[PDB]
């Protein structure tokens, strides 16, 4: 229930954040680095291979934003939804009035 | 008791005069002398 | 004489008006009004009842129940006239006093009402209660009085309480009762029910042997049950608090 | 009309949803943005430091407002109707049609 939707949303936030700093670091150094020391770790060992593998991150986070930002407005319209739906919430004039009906029906008839 | 069936008993029953059998009642008083006045009372109604 | 089948529950009073809407919701009926008094009878333990046959236990002591309706002018103090009489009124209904008091209960003195304790076994669902029963119309005499007549047929009073709440009619004939029940002695009024309703929705059957009839009666009665899954839990009570004779005393209350 | 309190409920709503837009918008601008920096001027430079601020702020704060309306409908939990009187407010307005009907000055 709604405390699904909590969590779905948490890992919804989680995962937004986590793929902007995918694509941040990915674009950054885009311009592949060359370090002597052994320490850097960056590998471009087969060339055209490298732009496949960029275009892969381009796709992936084209998908994942949209997908998640699409996701969450259809939560937002299911809540508003569920909020539309779900929440459950003289005798005597008459007498003179029917008598004078009554009497006048009686005299046009 | 309840409000809704005493509501309810008044608003039907505003209807009676309606609803309810007609009936008309004729008197007819005759003079005659003697102290002797016979009376004819004739009261129509439709069951 | 019935088979009354019967499931039971409680609530607190916190989610009481709530509880009103939602069945507004589902029966499409709003709630009337209602009280009783009811008058518990024993047999006089003066007279030596040697008919019971003790060798083959052909019958067993039991309990007269004698009910009637007491208008609200009875119920009703001086504050509380320019309210309307709805519903609304048990709100106020929380206190252990009661406008009613002993006296004017001994200055009133119908329907008789005799049952046994529900059927065995633990294949049953719901709780399956026989009742015989029978109405008092007027009487007259040097001693007219429900006291006398009652000790004419050899039963002296015990205890007496009053029940007031609320009714609701569905479809099929089911009934749902919310109560409060007030005990009443000499000594003062108690609260039983203290802080709550008592919930408890029942059907009546006139003939026991019919079969195909009880059967649509219990598909109707766990309907209602699995309605209202997760606000209140409707159970079948306690096969042995639902005694009512007299060799062993307890009071489903 | 409905009760006021789902008026501002859907009013909180929308505002929610204009802001999902909002952050989508400023998620173009800065990915716009990017390219010319990666591109080789530096005079919008400092634009760049603006444009995250506001974006991460403008994300979260979004999700802390529907966080909170969820949160509302953990406790607005417990706070043919219409047809108990619908056949009386009918009723009432068929006989003010007779009045109507009944005096000849007001038939005009």
């Amino acid at each position: 229930m709604s405390n699904q939707a909590l969590y779905e949303k948490l890992e919804q936030t989680r995962t937004i954040l986590s793929v902007k700093l995918a694509e941040l670091i990915n674009m950054t150094t885009i311009a592949d680095r060359n370090d002597d020391d052994e320490g850097s770790f960056a590998q471009e060992n087969s060339e055209l291979a490298v732009a496949t593998t960029s275009v892969m991150m381009v796709n992936n986070q084209t998908m994942q934003l949209i997908k998640n930002v699409q996701d969450l407005l259809i939560l937002t319209r299911s809540i508003k939804e569920k909020w539309l739906l779900n929440q459950i919430p003289d005798e005597k004039q008459i007498e003179e009035l029917l008598d004078n009906c009554i009497e006048t029906f009686v005299a046009e008839k | 008791d309840d409000e809704n069936i005493t509501k309810l008993n008044k608003e039907i029953r505003a209807f009676d005069k309606l609803l309810n059998i007609p009936r008309r009642e004729l008197k007819i008083n005759l003079p005659l002398t003697e102290h002797k006045s016979p009376n004819l009372s004739l009261m129509l109604e439709s069951p | 004489m019935v088979q009354q089948l019967s499931l039971f529950g409680s609530i607190g009073d916190d989610g009481y008006d709530l509880l009103i809407s939602t069945l507004t919701t589902i029966s499409g009926n709003p709630p009337l009004l209602y009280n009783s008094l009811c008058t518990v009878w024993k047999p006089n333990p003066s007279y030596d009842v040697e008919n019971v046959n003790s060798r083959n236990q052909l019958v067993e002591p039991n309990r007269i129940k004698l009910s009637k309706e007491v208008p609200f002018s009875y119920l009703i103090d001086e504050t509380m006239m320019d309210k309307p009489l709805n519903f609304r009124i048990l709100k106020s209904f929380t206190n252990d006093k009661i406008p009613l008091n002993y006296a004017m209960t001994r200055n009133i003195l119908w329907s008789l009402q005799i049952s046994d304790i529900p059927a065995a076994g633990n294949n049953r669902s719901v709780s399956m209660q026989t009742i015989a029963e029978t109405i008092i119309l007027s009487s007259a005499g040097k001693n007219s009085s429900v006291s006398s007549l009652m000790n004419g047929l050899g039963y002296v009073f015990e205890f007496q309480y009053l029940t007031i709440g609320v009714k609701f009619f569905m479809k099929h004939g089911l009934i749902l009762e919310l109560q409060k029940i007030w005990q009443i002695e000499e000594a003062g009024n108690s609260q039983i029910t203290s802080g709550g309703f008592l919930l408890k929705a029942y059907i009546n059957v006139s003939r026991g042997t019919d079969i195909d009839r009880i059967n649509y009666t219990e598909t109707a009665l766990m309907n209602l049950k699995k309605e209202l899954q997760g606000y209140i839990e409707l159970s079948v009570p306690d096969r042995q608090s639902m005694d009512s004779r007299v060799a062993h005393g307890n009071i489903l209350i | 009309m409905q009760p006021p309190y789902i008026q501002e409920r859907l009013k909180s709503l929308n505002d929610i949803e204009t802001q999902l837009c909002s952050m989508l918008q400023e998620a173009s601008q800065v990915t716009f943005i990017f390219g010319e920096l990666k591109r080789g001027n530096e005079s919008v430079k400092p634009q760049f430091e603006n444009h995250v601020k506001q974006f991460y702020e403008r994300l979260d704060k979004s999700t802390t407002q529907l966080r909170k309306e969820i949160q509302l409908l953990d406790e607005n939990v417990g706070t043919n109707k219409k047809a108990l009187g619908q056949d009386t407010e009918k009723m009432e307005e068929q006989l003010d049609l007779l009045s109507a009907i009944l005096d000849p000055s007001k038939s005009k």
